[PDB]
RNA sequence: CGGCCCCGGCGCCGGGCUCGGGUCUUCCCGGAGUCGGGUUGCUUGGGAAUGCAGCCCAAAGCGGGUGGUAAACUCCAUCUA
RNA sequence: CGCGACCUCAGAUCAGACGUGGCGACCCGCUGAAUUUAAGCAUAUUAGUCAGCGGAGGAAAAGAAACUAACCAGGAUUCCCUCAGUAACGGCGAGUGAACAGGGAAGAGCCCAGCGCCGAAUCCCCGCCGCGCGGGGCGUGGGAAAUGUGGCGUACGGAAG
């Protein structure tokens, strides 16, 4: 149909016809609040390929985050430690801006479940994202068997644990020789497994 | 004479499988419909700034400089070769015609 | 304009999509008249316009649409920018109109992006062909000029009045 | 710290290890739980054998173990197709299917399809009513047995070609040698260099 | 071991959905500010930089990733993010 | 001037429904030192631990390869024995340190966006009608959601006609 056309058009987001739209939308989002409700997704194909369906119970939020690395909260830039830990200025957060956006959205709305998110616009001082939320207690979602997994209490606050697509990347999961950090589960699980002394009964 | 563990032809001798390869290996092939939609969106969007700069460089006999510029813009050299080929093709397709 | 658009609307008012009330009515009557008359196809397929950007695109790609009408009140323009070039490549007549709700009312929905005319009655074929010519000479034949035309770039009246004062004072000094 | 003479030691006890020590004091209880779970599963699935899904013939990848053969996960789609049964029905029949595995050798393909045919010939299933075909009037009095142990139809016990004894031929005294392996290694090492030399020689001509 | 009370399944009497397998002919077949590159931090046993992140540059469809030493030419094996 | 439709939006003690907090032995995400060792100390070790913050469940995470190997290849993930105190990292000093095999416990696989066809055959709500114990779902009619895209048929192991 047309979603392939929209995808191949959004792929080349450096041409003039797309750059003008991105700049206008960034300017428009700069005047709104840091967190608000978009009544319809700006990227319908991107929302569909993430799991958004045009039916009751699915909400779209637009949220902006501050672009740039994080700074140490130490007073006056003093850490009172060895010189290796004197890095107050140039530090980078382990999680992505998209992930912290999903986290802020899920924290603002606890009654909803963060499914996924995507990028809409950005500039020098801000970066904008659109997140998708599911209502786990709506009858139009609880009755559909394909979306009953979002209702179970195990998926409560998926954004605060890195279960989303943005947090899964920052977690470091994967299969291969490049992901020996976290073999099973988390890197902390791998650490606990590889740094425990196995004392059998007969040794 | 005898199969050896080392040499130009090592290992236990077996017969090859003439079975058809799996269809996942066939991915992102040049499709008529995909080529059509890509060429239709290309003429709508135009070109990128660096693409236009590289086309201007190709218009002049300076080609190694354009190759270096593309290699500095995009990541690797093998991508730069294909980008240079595509830019030369789009420059020679319609601009050479009346 | 306000004349040809109203004419196209009066033409489309005859091929409107069939509502749910009369749809249930005809589905209830079909199972009855099938057992009554014992016929295979007692009702000829009625020619109706197709709604939806995906349907319109799949029709124009296969060259099954006689005409395409597009709305311009869409908020994301990217869902529509690709359509005029596609219709120009396929050779079908495409026309843009004002009001997605006005386009929408015929389809019994709040918002409708595009509408494709595919099948027309024998007695409306002439009325349709009389307007496809004026649509082609307005949009299809002028596609190169539309693609080369650059709009916008208009300053405010408060900034035009001052430059007018300056150019007047400069012309009065030159001659 | 060191002594007169002894092996230098680097014990990895510099970390805080005493707060994470796994003692296997629950090993008998774990074994009892596993045995009870196995018994309960076998009792619930009694007509089907333990480790029900038949597993194919699988050769070890590495050169260290490629001389022996072992069990595997599932039969390949090519093997299923040569056997002639549908892909999705094998799961409920009791045949484990591995769609990721490929087939590179007909020597293993024939062995796998023969194992599948043997399993199918030995298999006897129960119907809902006698209206289902591919069965008999009496099911061999519960098939003479309900559950099997350590492999559904047959383990992966290794077999070996005999090649008992033979008369030495004439040229076997000077057939192979250590010089043969040395020449093979030298050719494998200097294959491309000779090709480049021949190329640059033909260039001058 | 017996007798008494409560709860859960296995077989049987109304109600609503309901074409699989093979050959041949024709068509379709894909996730983007994402991969990757430069750079700066944290981390890893991962070393011409294993992974993550901030900024910039930012694509292709005989394509892309990986093949443990950076780079060019060619071939091969595996996978489809 | 007015009317109507769409679209970005505001208010209610509107009808119905949901989250807050606590425990936190186990688990997930972030950043998080120093005492100590290095017979001194900056790199390093302590440690990607303690402390701090955010969440859930009886388990959680992981999980169907953008995998491992380079020969007769294997085949989700999880845990145990070995690999191995090894390859490797380190003022190559102190010290740190995996992975692939292989044998075992268990072994369940799939869906969707897209590409196309099906007159939107889809879903929520309201009310009377025919049903069962402790009360919720099946058949009927209008009010909304939805053509900027419901649902069956489809998932790379090919699929459709
Ligand atoms: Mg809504
Ligand atoms: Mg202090
Ligand atoms: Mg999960
Ligand atoms: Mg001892
Ligand atoms: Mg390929
Ligand atoms: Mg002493
Ligand atoms: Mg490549
Ligand atoms: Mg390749
Ligand atoms: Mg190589
Ligand atoms: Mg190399
Ligand atoms: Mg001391
Ligand atoms: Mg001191
Ligand atoms: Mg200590
Ligand atoms: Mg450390
Ligand atoms: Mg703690
Ligand atoms: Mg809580
Ligand atoms: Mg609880
Ligand atoms: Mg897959
Ligand atoms: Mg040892
Ligand atoms: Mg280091
Ligand atoms: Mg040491
Ligand atoms: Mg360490």
């Amino acid at each position: 149909g047309a979603y392939k056309y929209i995808q191949e058009l959004w792929r080349k987001k450096q041409s003039d016809v797309m750059r003008f739209l991105l700049r206008v939308r960034c300017w428009q989002y700069r005047q709104l609040s840091a967190l608000h409700r978009a009544p319809r997704p700006t990227r319908p194909d991107k929302a569909r390929r993430l799991g958004y369906k045009a039916k009751q119970g699915y909400v779209i939020y637009r949220i902006r985050v501050r672009r740039g690395g994080r700074k140490r909260p130490v007073p006056k830039g003093a850490t009172y430690g060895k010189p290796v830990h004197h890095g107050v200025n140039q530090l980078k957060f382990a999680r992505s801006l998209q992930s912290v956006a999903e986290e802020r959205a899920g924290r603002h709305c606890g009654a909803l479940r963060v499914l996924n998110s995507y990028w809409v616009g950005e500039d020098s001082t801000y970066k904008f994202f659109e997140v998708i939320l599911i209502d786990p207690f709506h009858k139009a979602i609880r009755r559909n068997p394909d979306t009953q997994w979002i209702t179970k209490p195990v998926h409560k606050h998926r954004e605060m644990r890195g279960l989303t697509s943005a947090g899964r990347k920052s977690r470091g999961l994967g299969k291969g020789h490049k992901f020996h950090h976290t073999i099973g589960g988390s890197r902390r699980a791998a650490w606990r497994r590889r740094n425990t002394l196995q004392l059998h009964r007969y040794r | 004479r005898y199969p050896m563990a080392v040499g130009l032809n090592k290992g236990h001798k077996v017969t090859k499988n003439v079975s058809k390869p799996r269809h996942s290996r066939r991915r992102s092939r040049l499709t008529n419909h995909t080529k059509f939609v890509r060429d239709m969106i290309r003429e709508v969007c135009g070109f990128a700034p660096y693409e236009r700069r590289a086309m201007e460089l190709l218009k002049v006999s300076k080609s190694k400089r354009a190759l270096k510029f593309i290699k500095k813009r995009v990541g690797t050299h093998i991508r730069a070769k294909r980008k240079r080929e595509e830019l030369s093709n789009v420059l020679a397709a319609m601009e050479e015609a009346a | 304009d306000r004349q040809t658009a109203t004419q196209l609307l009066k033409l489309a008012h005859k091929y409107r999509p069939e509502t749910k009330q009369e749809k249930k009515q005809r589905l209830l009557a079909r199972a009855e008249k099938k057992a009554a008359g014992k016929g295979d196809v007692p009702t000829k397929r009625p020619p109706v316009l197709r709604a939806g950007v995906n349907t319109v695109t799949t029709l124009v790609e296969n060259k099954k649409a006689q005409l395409v009408v597009i709305a311009h009140d869409v908020d994301p323009i990217e869902l529509v920018v690709f359509l005029p070039a596609l219709c120009r490549k396929m050779g079908v007549p495409y026309c843009i109109i004002k009001g997605k709700a006005r386009l929408g009312h015929l389809v019994h929905r709040k918002t409708c992006t595009t509408v494709a005319f595919t099948q027309v009655n024998s007695e409306d074929k002439g009325a349709l062909a009389k307007l496809v010519e004026a649509i082609r000479t307005n949009y299809n034949d002028r596609y190169d000029e539309i693609r080369r035309h650059w709009g916008g770039n208009v300053l405010g009246p408060k900034s035009v009045a001052r430059i007018a004062k300056l150019e007047k004072a400069k012309a009065k000094e030159l001659a | 710290a060191p002594s007169r003479n002894g092996m230098i030691l680097k014990p990895h006890f510099h970390k805080d290890w005493q707060q994470r020590v796994d003692t296997w004091f629950n090993q008998p209880a774990r074994k009892i739980r596993r045995r009870k779970a196995r018994q309960a599963k076998a009792r619930r699935i009694a007509p089907r054998p333990a480790s029900g899904p038949i597993r194919p013939i699988v050769r070890c990848p590495t050169v260290r173990y490629h001389t022996k053969v072992r069990a595997g996960r599932g039969f390949s789609l090519e093997e299923l197709r040569v056997a002639g049964i549908h892909k999705k029905v094998a799961r409920t029949i009791g045949i484990s299917v591995d769609p990721r595995r490929r087939n590179k050798s007909t020597e293993s393909l024939q062995a796998n399809v023969q194992r599948l045919k043997e399993y199918r010939s030995k298999l006897i299933l129960f119907p809902r009513k006698p209206s289902a075909p591919k069965k008999g009037d009496s099911s061999a009095e519960e098939l003479k047995l309900a559950t099997q142990l350590t492999g559904p139809v047959m383990p992966i016990r290794n077999v070996y070609k005999k090649e008992k004894a033979r008369v030495i031929t004439e040229e076997e005294k000077n057939f192979k040698a250590f010089a043969s392996l040395r020449m093979a290694r030298a050719n494998a090492r200097l294959f491309g260099i000779r090709a480049k030399r021949a190329k640059e020689a033909a260039e001058q001509d």
